[PDB]
RNA sequence: GGAAACUCAAAGAGUGCUAUGCGGAGUGCGCGAGAGCAUUUCCGGCAGCAGAGAUUUCAGCUGU
């Protein structure tokens, strides 16, 4: 199951996100819940695109509400921890997964 | 016959052996990431493409 | 439980859920299939008795060939299991270990001497019928089918009167008596 | 060494890349002829990197025709050098895996950086990707290819004997 | 009074539609997963268990075999699937190992065939197509080396010139060939060494010390050069040709049957010698062999690297080949077959997976090198497996039950009589010496290593 | 980097309280990194497990955590696992031993008389019932629910998963006390007769026909960690067994009397026994240190069983009482009855559950839940206990939401790396280790009165 | 005693299914380049200017 080594790729941002204090681990335990189901739909059989662009649409709301809670608790526009391009570098990384596994639809390309 | 008769080779003495053994290397015991990094070859081959005896440095 | 494959099978050999080796091949399963029993147990407590009585013959045997005791306790036991029909002949001592078996034991029943003589006609339903109080061996009535018989009563084994299936089979001979109340 | 090869279907060219290298000397094991005929350990050999379909069935009979001839057409010319690399001066001869040796010298003659392969290795990755076929695609295509190649066939052997009109 | 329980709530476990796949949620807790040492133990035992139950090395010969017996093989060094072969009636046969028959076969020389090597050469006269036909060359008994074509066919860039575009005369026999690597000059071992190119037909250079025969040499694969050779001297002696000159030779006990170079130290080499272990020398101080691969019972006839640099491979006078791995000094493994016989010449292909034994009887034939891999491609399931328990075995490999089923081969009676009997009689030669070592003064202790070297000139 | 469940994912080793050699300097430094930080990426995995466990608290001061009833809990809990508090009456047939499976997926009751069911118990499926006329004492699953062995009136029979008999053991010719141990797939028998025997049933072999020299055997319990069998006879002696050498291993003192019952805690650390003396003892176990000691509990306790989460659960004939954090090695954590006056350094136990009138022969939890299963004169009740659960199940190796292909496939995952009879040891990181003679420093064979004086000379 | 199913349990075979791996730059090398080397070299800061782009985004300057 590569699924399990996606999900521990993830682990290090929320990490170093939680020990600085912007999410707490109660939620990101459940960011990391949904993103668990995410991938599981990905990387399962009998994918779709429709599931590859919600995990894009769900990983770009957790991105802006990273940078909302980052310039209310922080106040600062960026934390240069690990995160910030983290999260978008695996946004691109869902849209290659999408690519290379369905080159078909040119609404998705 | 499990404990082994004495220390082997590379090693000198027991707590050598020990903190050798001290670590499973299986997805239980360890996430997949370590595992996945902590088992690979020391030569690694890529199948079937012939190997040049290395010419380095100054190319 | 698998079919394993090629190389699991090879890797376990000696795996087997079900038949290990101390079932001995699952006797006692096929033999009480073969005659019906109904508890457990009952054939160890027929082996037991098996083996009891090649014991004592191993002891007979043992004892010297002149003394009485040994002479006329080995042709008492002879006569005993001759008795209670286990046997068939009055044969020799080496057939207390060839010829007696748990089988035959079992082939003096009371279902199976039912069938033999064609009371019934398979020995389920002779359970079925000397369950529901059919039979009698002389003048008592027999409820348990643990009920052996001896040589002396293979020939009162007979069923109740009023016993509607001796007063079916005696209405399809039409020879149904009625003074006789059944 | 057999970085790409060009397979020529009824609709249009296909060219793929070669992620991994089938094994050379043990090529005529049971283990290795079976991994093309397991369709998911074939894929782990052959990535399809493009597609060019012929735009009308009239180019269709003229690239089959070309073909048949050895010759190059012009849709091949085209698929060929947008997909291959251009090497430098003679290191790193770029190459194809080709079907034959009569189509091999026509297109080393329209592109010298371009070498040619065909040899038991090639025409046994060709099979494998003639045998799983529209799968490798992943409907990348506008074309069902056993009706596609039956009025091809028609079209082909009608050219070939002359058939008559009236 | 708060009160909460699980909340298992069947969703995201098992899943909502039935083709996606359920999660495996995970707790990666030694309170969860209570042995792990004896469980991962097991798994060391059906490991060694599984790879000698699929250890299964033979492929497979190629072609009907030769006439009289393979004594020359050299494999190619740019190309993986073909290699030349040479048998002592006289025949040379260019192999084709993918399909697994010849390109063209030649009734070469008159005696035996008893050097040939491969060559990209360079005329100056010539763009040499290296790729459209391939060059061969060889030297033999009638005092004649010829370089040869050979029409093959892997390319198609082309649609004729078959075979002996050149021959060299010597004065003398040869014995053996090897090319430099670069710029078409290669050397022959005779009565006297001779260094040419093919663009001239004499002798560019005598290269040896004296008045004895040179029974084989071989270039380097990388300071191309250098160059060893060995003489029945009982001699090893390096040359390099940029001074053109011999620079050191040592002396050993026994006749050294066969030098190879490392591909990837570049300056070690492997000697196989008659005494029954081969040595994996230095070059820069060759005064302490510092490898003896022992395990074998008769003379080892040659030796390659792999060209992964890190494992040996030596096929010897009795009737089967085995490989070392470089830092042990013992076998690894041992490949037999009862038709193969008096293997004279093993080689490694050039991918580090198969093993090129050719016999006396006539047969060539190919191994695998990992007796227990297969030569598919895998899916990282498989690969992530058989990786894992590969390492598994390598660290519980001193377990003494592990130990004896990993250890375990079926050699034939023939060399298990004659290693048991090596053992009793080297067991008696180590018994006698510990008792002159009780008693006499001085006897000082000399290394396995240095215990085979005779002689050095040049002594720093 | 800090992962502060590292304290709980170390691993120690055998110690001494610096070489020459380069290449084994280099070999040890890149070891012990490794292990570092194989341990850290490990203990990185506490943020990707799905849900925490359950619990609950008082929030105020005058309410209690045991005075809670379980109505209100029943109330106040959701809908599923308020529907999964099952309770069974089931009366004509006598008191029902209780033994769920390895995970919870289902539950084996057995009545004295001749009742035994194996039913999953989430979804309603009866998978074997059968009455054999003669008594049943206790009963267990073997690997699967496709497996359960029935300790009958003398010989102990085992059963396929639809009720038929598969062996009528000619040994175990009584049996009191079964259990298994699952990854060596050994049955272990003890009861009236002095015998302890393990049978490997894989292979359907007998393994070690155990004399005990100690009379009947009145309760077992198997350590889930290494793989003991800690026998409690009539002594008091809770002897503690391996079926590899026949002198009992260690023989624990525990308590006086007959010991009523045993129960490992499933890290292997925790022994907690009940005695007819009216005495409860916690021990230590991999120092063998008695912990403390409840002297004069107001009735002998019947049966003790601590759950997945370090949770005591004791018997007292009608009643059953659950400590929480009663496990620690202070004296605040001695499990009591009363806060002396409100006393906060007491153990006033975590819930409490009077029955009405029946005697409750076994506890036993569920696996993955927060609920434990008691076994009474009148049938079986589940209990809610919201802390008595791993709500982070592994599912590499056990699974409640397991199908039938993966149960094939992980049974003979488990057939296949079975550990054998021999390497059931007192700690079970001794296998890799080297023997206890053989010296640790390896040797490379370079080292393997004038007149006496005046008539000295002769 | 024969027959309905979404009755369940257990095996087997076939068909499928992909089964599926610090950064923009700038700075000198590597034969128009990135496939590596190496970083304070400015930045991933602040407001405004005014050119744009659908309130929030980019393009070049002042101080910083």
């Amino acid at each position: 199951s590569k699924t399990r080594y996606y999900l521990e790729q993830c682990i290090p941002e929320m990490d170093d996100l939680v020990e600085k204090g912007l999410f707490t681990k109660n939620e990101v335990s459940l960011i990391m819940k949904k993103r668990t189901d995410f991938e599981h739909r990905l990387n399962s059989r009998g994918s779709s695109i429709n599931d590859y662009i919600k995990y894009i649409n769900y990983e770009s709301n957790v991105n802006k509400l990273r940078a909302k809670r980052c310039k209310r608790i922080l106040q600062v526009k960026k934390t240069n921890s690990l995160s910030d391009w983290s999260i978008q570098q695996r946004i691109g990384f869902i849209y290659q997964r999408g690519t290379n596994k369905f080159p078909q639809d040119l609404k998705f390309w | 016959k499990y404990q082994s008769s004495a220390v082997p080779f590379p090693f000198e003495n027991r707590e050598q052996y020990e903190r050798s053994l001290r670590m499973p290397i299986g997805q239980e015991w360890t996430s997949r990431a370590s595992h996945q990094e902590l088992i690979k070859p020391r030569i690694m081959t890529k199948p079937g493409q012939v190997i040049d005896p290395l010419k380095a440095p100054f190319k | 439980v698998r079919k394993l494959k090629h190389h699991e099978q090879k890797l376990l050999k000696k795996v087997d859920f079900l038949e290990w080796k101390q079932d001995q091949g699952h006797r006692d399963t096929q033999v009480m299939r073969t005659y019906h029993i109904q508890n457990r147990e009952d054939y160890h407590k027929y082996n037991r008795i098996c083996g009891d009585i090649r014991r004592l013959a191993n002891k007979l045997s043992l004892l010297p060939p002149t003394d009485p005791f040994r002479r006329k306790h080995e042709q008492l036991l002879l006569d005993k299991l001759y008795a209670m029909g286990v046997l068939t002949t009055k044969s020799k001592i080496s057939d207390l270990e060839n010829k007696v078996t748990v089988s035959a034991i079992c082939r003096r029943r009371l279902p199976v001497i039912m069938h033999r003589l064609k009371m019934a006609e398979t020995i389920q339903d002779a359970v079925k019928f000397i369950e529901q109080g059919h039979v009698r061996v002389g003048p008592n009535l027999i409820n348990d089918p643990a009920y052996l018989v001896t040589r002396n009563m293979e020939d009162y084994v007979t069923w109740v009167d009023n016993s509607k299936i001796k007063k079916t089979l005696l209405r399809y001979r039409n020879q149904i008596d009625d003074f006789d109340f059944s | 060494p057999i970085e790409y090869l060009l397979f020529e279907e009824p609709t249009g060219y296909a060219v793929f890349k070669v992620k991994l290298q089938q094994d050379d000397i043990g090529s005529r094991l049971k283990e290795v002829q079976e991994q093309i005929n397991d369709f998911g350990a074939f894929t782990k050999l052959i990535e399809l990197v493009s597609f060019a379909p012929f735009k009308g069935a009239a180019e269709a009979l003229e690239n089959a025709n070309d073909i048949s001839e050895g010759l190059v057409s012009e849709s091949l010319k085209a698929i060929l050098d947008l997909n291959l690399p251009k090497a430098s001066s003679k290191k790193k001869n770029i190459t194809l895996a080709i079907s034959d040796k009569n189509l091999g010298p026509s297109i080393k003659e329209e592109f010298p950086y371009v070498d040619c392969i065909s040899n038991e290795l090639a025409q046994d990755l060709i099979r494998g990707v003639r045998l799983h076929g529209e799968k490798l695609f992943k409907g990348l295509q506008s074309g069902d290819l056993e009706r596609a190649q039956l009025g091809l066939g028609h079209a082909y052997s009608r050219a070939k004997v002359k058939f008559s009109v009236q | 009074m708060k009160i909460k329980t699980i909340k298992r709530s069947a969703d995201d476990y098992v899943p909502v539609k039935s083709t996606q796949e359920s999660q495996m949620p995970r707790n990666l807790n030694p309170e969860l997963h209570p042995f792990e040492r004896a469980r991962e133990y097991t798994k060391a035992l059906n490991a060694t268990k599984l790879e000698r139950m699929f250890a299964k090395p033979f492929v497979g010969q190629l072609g009907y075999g030769h006439r009289d017996g393979v004594y020359a093989i050299a494999k190619n060094y740019g190309s993986l699937n073909k290699l030349a072969t040479g048998s002592a009636d006289g025949v040379i046969k260019y192999w084709n190992m993918s399909t697994r028959e010849e390109f063209v076969s030649f009734k070469a020389h008159y005696g035996l065939v008893t050097g040939l090597c491969v060559t990209q050469p360079r005329f100056h006269d010539k763009k040499p197509d290296l790729k459209s036909q391939n060059f061969m060359l060889s030297c033999s008994d009638d005092k004649t080396v010829k370089l040869w074509s050979i029409n093959v066919d892997d390319y198609s860039n082309k649609n004729n010139e078959e075979g002996l575009i050149r021959t060299f005369d010597g004065e003398s026999a040869f014995q053996g060939i090897d090319s430099h690597r670069e710029n078409s000059t290669f050397a022959t071992g005779g009565a006297k060494i001779h260094l040419w190119d093919v663009n001239r037909l004499k002798p560019v250079s005598d290269l040896s010390w004296g008045a004895d025969n040179i029974t084989s040499l071989k270039f380097n694969q990388n300071e191309t050069d250098i160059l060893a050779s060995t003489g029945s001297d009982n001699s090893i002696v390096l040359y390099d040709l940029r001074t053109n000159s011999p620079t050191q030779k040592i002396v050993q006990t026994m006749r050294t049957n066969a030098i190879c170079w490392n591909p990837m130290e570049a300056f070690n080499f492997v000697t196989a010698n008659e005494d029954h272990n081969a040595y994996y020398y230095d070059m820069r101080n060759l005064s302490r062999s510092l490898n003896v691969f022992k395990d074998h019972v008769s003379a080892v006839m040659d030796v390659d690297f792999s060209p992964t640099g890190d494992e040996i491979v030596t096929g010897s006078y009795d009737k089967s080949i085995r490989i070392y791995k470089t830092n042990h000094g013992h076998s690894r493994e041992i490949y037999h077959t009862k038709r193969m016989q008096h293997v004279f010449q093993v080689k490694y292909s050039m991918d580090s997976k198969y093993i090129i034994s050719g016999s006396d009887d006539g047969n060539v034939r190919l191994w695998r090198s990992k007796a227990w891999e297969r030569s598919n491609v895998k899916t990282t399931r498989e690969k992530n497996k058989l990786e894992y328990d590969e390492k598994l075995k390598e660290r519980f490999r001193h377990m003494p039950e592990i130990k004896r089923i990993s250890r375990h081969r079926h050699v034939p009676q023939v060399i298990k009589k004659a290693q048991e009997i090596k053992n009793i009689e080297l067991s008696s030669i180590k018994r006698r010496e510990a008792n002159e070592r009780r008693t006499r003064k001085d006897m000082p202790y000399i290394s396995e290593r240095k215990k085979q070297i005779v002689g050095t000139v040049h002594k720093y | 980097k800090e992962r502060e469940n590292q304290n709980k994912f170390e691993r120690s080793t055998y110690t001494n309280n610096q070489t020459k050699d380069k290449k084994l300097r280099a070999g040890l430094k890149k070891i012990d990194e490794q292990y570092k930080k194989a341990v850290s990426s490990a203990a990185a995995t506490d943020y990707l497990l799905p849900e925490s466990n359950g619990y609950l608290e008082p929030e105020n001061e005058l309410e209690k955590t045991f005075k809670v009833q379980q109505s209100e809990i029943k109330s106040s809990v959701d809908v599923s696992t308020a529907n999964k508090a099952l309770d069974l009456s089931l009366k004509e047939f006598g008191p029902y031993h209780i033994k769920y499976a390895k995970n919870g997926t289902h539950l084996l009751i057995t009545g004295r008389k001749g009742h035994v069911a194996s039913m999953d118990w989430r979804k309603g499926q009866l998978r074997a019932e059968l009455f054999l006329n003669e008594t049943c004492h206790s009963a267990t699953y073997l690997q699967n629910e496709q497996y359960f062995a029935v300790a009958q009136k003398k010989y102990t029979f085992i059963y396929d998963h639809e009720g038929t008999e598969l062996h009528r053991l000619k040994q175990h010719i009584e049996a009191r006390h079964l259990d298994f141990l699952p990854y060596h797939y050994l049955l272990v028998t003890a009861g009236e007769t002095g015998w302890l025997k393990y049978h490997d049933v894989s292979t359907g072999q007998l393994v070690s026909e155990l004399r005990t020299k100690a009379g009947p055997t009145m309760a077992m319990a198997q350590n889930p960690w290494n793989a003991v069998m800690h026998l409690g006879h009539s002594n008091g002696t809770v002897s503690l067994w391996s079926p590899s050498m026949p002198e009992p291993l260690v023989k624990l003192l525990s308590a006086r009397g007959p010991v009523n019952s045993i129960a490992i805690d499933r890290s292997g650390y925790y022994m907690a026994t009940t005695g007819a003396d009216r005495s409860m003892k916690i021990w230590d176990i991999r120092n063998f240190k008695q912990l403390h000691s409840v002297e004069s509990l107001p009735t002998p306790g019947t049966n003790v069983s601590i759950s997945d989460t370090g949770l005591l659960a004791l018997s007292r004939g009608p009643h059953v009482t659950l400590w929480k954090d009663a496990l620690k090695l202070s004296g605040d954590s001695k499990p009591c009855f009363g806060s002396m006056g409100g006393n906060p350094h007491r153990n006033t136990p975590y819930m409490s559950h009077l029955f009405a009138g029946n005697k409750v022969e076994n506890l036993g939890f569920v696996p993955f839940e927060d609920l434990l299963g008691v076994g009474h004169q009148t049938g079986i009740t589940n209990l809610i206990v919201p802390g008595a659960g791993e709500a982070n199940y592994d599912a590499l190796e056990l699974n409640p939401f397991e199908t039938k292909k993966q149960r094939q496939e992980q049974e003979v995952r488990t057939l296949l790396n079975k550990l054998p009879a021999d390497t059931i040891t007192l700690d079970p990181n001794s296998i890799g280790s080297v023997d206890k003679r053989s010296s640790t420093i390896r040797l490379n064979a370079k080292d393997l009165d004038v007149i006496e004086e005046a008539l000295s000379r002769f």
